[PDB]
């Protein structure tokens, strides 16, 4: 009669995360630690942080009442995913509790549907390493439009460390963007529902070498990138006939991107949802919830099914929790 | 060539099994290896027999495996 | 550290059983409670809750990590009650569930509590009569009964001469006083036996007027000799060094006598489990479920449907090498 | 010819699902039926829509399902 | 709460009456509502638990079967 | 505790001496660092695995640097 409690482990990127949620929407514990600067070093960070986060998690909830252990199985970096996986089944063998392999990208979507009014949304995944448009169509979560080359989150980081800005350059670019107030000539690259930021980036830093003011470039880089994002979202929204639009990922913290997308949504008579700040970026809570979502609806996997999947495709899952 | 043999002893035989079983699936999750490795369990200790081409190749696999084992042990305790 | 504790549920045929064993050989709890298949199922539905309640008094329900149940082979309606009860606990206690083969559970509980390592097992039950050995990476049936089982044959004969339903023991007692065999058909074909032909002639001798005690002696002589024969032949086919006697009829002293004599003659060992572990019990199901799961087998609920005709080689042995 | 509707309400919604899922796999484990059966879960109650040929066919199916459901409840 | 509603249709309205009267009168002792509507016999049963419901259903379905078996 | 033994073969025994002397003299857990013929033996004993990994990384780094000078 008591609700089942799951322990989630997030360790695909730079962020190490541990989460604890129940069968219901309640999140008992959630904490994530970042890494301030390399895949080998990032993996070492997970190996150091994960044991520490678990101590704090086991102080909130006693280890015996943990019924399920979920972990981000992928997609992500090789060495990073291995630490997460190893820690996940280490706990599974110790506590003598089941283990569940969880897709990272869907965990972002499902934690939004739990913390937002989204029922069947078209999700725009905008991360430091991801840029995809995911919707649930034909009994599977599918990517209708996604990025060629790199992600926009990666594009903002790579531009930041080029102009001598702190590593999480995303937020810092947004601040500088307000003071700019002059559009720079940049390439607008959209193909169908797919985008490319490689052409936009190289031209953006060339304009920096040209001597055009950095404030203007930050303003221009955002306007172009987010417009291209808004367009492919609009096309996919019409292609899937959904009634909602979700914005997940770390770049969801961008005020301008929210503004642009919410405006587009108000135009086509659809709703626009963004999760709480704690659940937008990488976190252990979303992995716990999706692991709980799959297992409660009847998915069991043995240890030999828990090997890492660095290139986990969205349509490789089997959605058993959607009515 | 460059060869190495690493042994990691554990307090109990049961603890040895838990770490070994957890790490084992990562030992089979390697499609492309920088050096040849034998990952076996003898009693309370985990044996790690590595034979590589050069010193840099040995360092990569030792770092990887000892990382996994470190992560496994650190979890069982506390 | 601490061992994993499993709760076993035995509900094949007439006997209801609940068992609790650890990762080690230690048995924490084991109790069994004593025809129409439809009525037998009702008996399980009433008995199982009482025994499980009783089991939770010895071991706290929170300390149960695994739930194993006899998935088959056996009677239809009986197997369904066991399975439903098994996964009801699995959903309640929020612990994994494992489907266990009945016939192999008899063997594995036999290798435990005895010095048997890789034996040729003679399964002699009320509904089963098989010779099972572990050969070529699977548990295989080398010889088995045509028609009915010998355990059933003694029951059908007992309730024919107006004896209580568990006829096995009562026939053995009467067999001692008889001491003269009546001419009965000795039916063995290859590695298989048939007791249907033996039975009809046994009851024919009863109508003829020969003493039931004398008939019981004769019925035992013929039936147990036929069983002993195919066991010896199977022993040569598998090249094993041990012989095991499991099932409810393993309680028979005469059968034990013939087989140990055969084993001492062919220079092989002979093992029989403790009286509590020979017949149907919840302990053997707990151990094999533990055996499979500890070696890394997880199954979801859709893999826990009943298997009334579960073949021995349909399992996948991940616990022996 | 012969129709029936059985409803079993439970104290909480959580208990209803638990009983339902345990029985469900036995509802799908039936190759040959004495009567057509609809076994669904609506909120805190378990619905049983049975349609049979004769009274004897309905009796067999009700006894079977109610045995499973009873056994499930008796465990909790 | 455990509830049940069983309906048994008959060839003629008279046949329904014969069976209805036969079962009602030859078996006098959970809450039960046993009525006859046209060509069909309705049986509304309300019990405390499943075992009690199973017991009363078994009883009535036995009686109804026995009643028909006499006619045929 | 946690122990390790690494052996590195070299083309010539003379080359082994050069590398061995290069690491030993330019760099001043329990460690045994000896030279046997054309091979360099490294017997390391540490408290925990993380401690062993740190010291192994150090020596393999130094040996790597020594060889890189010799080879072209
Ligand atoms: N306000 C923001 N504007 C633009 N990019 C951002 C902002 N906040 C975070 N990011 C980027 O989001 C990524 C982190 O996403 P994640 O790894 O999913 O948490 C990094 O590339 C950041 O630079
Ligand atoms: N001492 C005995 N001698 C012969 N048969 C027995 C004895 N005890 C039990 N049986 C038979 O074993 C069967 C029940 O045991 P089981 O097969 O474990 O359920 C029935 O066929 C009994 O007649
Ligand atoms: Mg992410
Ligand atoms: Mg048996």
């Amino acid at each position: 009669m008591d609700p089942m409690i799951c322990l989630g482990l997030e360790g695909t990127a730079e962020k190490t995360g541990v989460g604890i949620v129940t069968s219901d929407g309640e999140v008992l514990f959630n904490k994530t630690i970042m890494y301030k600067p390399n895949p080998r070093e990032a993996a070492d960070h997970h190996a150091e942080t994960f044991p520490k986060l678990i101590k704090e998690a086991f102080e909130v909830v006693d280890k015996n009442e943990i019924d399920l252990i979920a972990f981000s199985q992928g997609p992500g970096l090789g060495p990073s995913l291995r630490v997460t996986a190893t820690v996940a089944r280490t706990l599974s063998l110790t506590l003598k509790k089941p283990i569940i392999g969880v897709n990272h990208c869907i965990a972002h979507i499902e934690i939004g549907k739990l913390t937002t009014e989204a029922e069947d949304p078209l999700t725009l995944y905008v991360s430091g390493g991801n840029t995809q448009v995911i919707a649930y169509v034909s009994k599977k979560y599918r990517v209708f439009g996604e990025t060629l080359d790199i992600a926009v989150g990666n594009c903002l980081d790579q531009f930041a460390r080029y102009v001598n800005l702190p590593h999480p350059g995303g937020p810092y670019i947004e601040e500088l963007a307000r003071k700019g107030k002059k559009l720079v000539d940049l390439p607008y690259t959209v193909k169908g529902m797919d985008i490319a930021f490689s052409g936009l980036l190289t031209a953006a830093m060339r304009a920096y070498d040209a001597g055009e003011r950095l404030e203007d470039i930050c303003y221009s880089l955002q306007e172009y990138a987010f417009s291209m994002l808004t367009e492919i979202t609009e096309r996919a929204l019409a292609h899937t006939n959904k009634g909602e639009v979700m914005l997940v990922g770390g770049v969801a913290a961008n005020n301008r991107l929210r503004e642009m997308l919410k405006a587009m949504c108000e135009g086509q008579n659809v709703d626009f949802y963004v999760p709480p700040k704690e659940f937008c970026g990488d976190n252990g809570a979303m992995i716990a919830w999706l692991g709980l979502l799959m297992h409660k609806n009847g998915r069991w996997m043995s240890l030999d099914e828990t090997k890492i999947i660095p290139n986990y495709r969205t349509d490789m899952v089997e959605v058993n929790w959607i009515k | 060539r460059v060869q190495a043999k690493i042994e990691i002893e554990f307090p109990s035989e049961d603890v040895a099994k838990v770490v070994y079983e957890a790490v084992l699936y990562e030992h089979l999750s390697v499609p492309y290896r920088r050096s040849e490795i034998d990952f076996k369990l003898e009693g309370k200790k985990i044996i790690l027999d590595i034979k590589a081409t050069d010193s840099s190749a040995l360092r990569g696999t030792v770092n990887s495996y000892l990382r996994w084992i470190k992560a496994a042990i650190d979890v069982i305790e506390v």
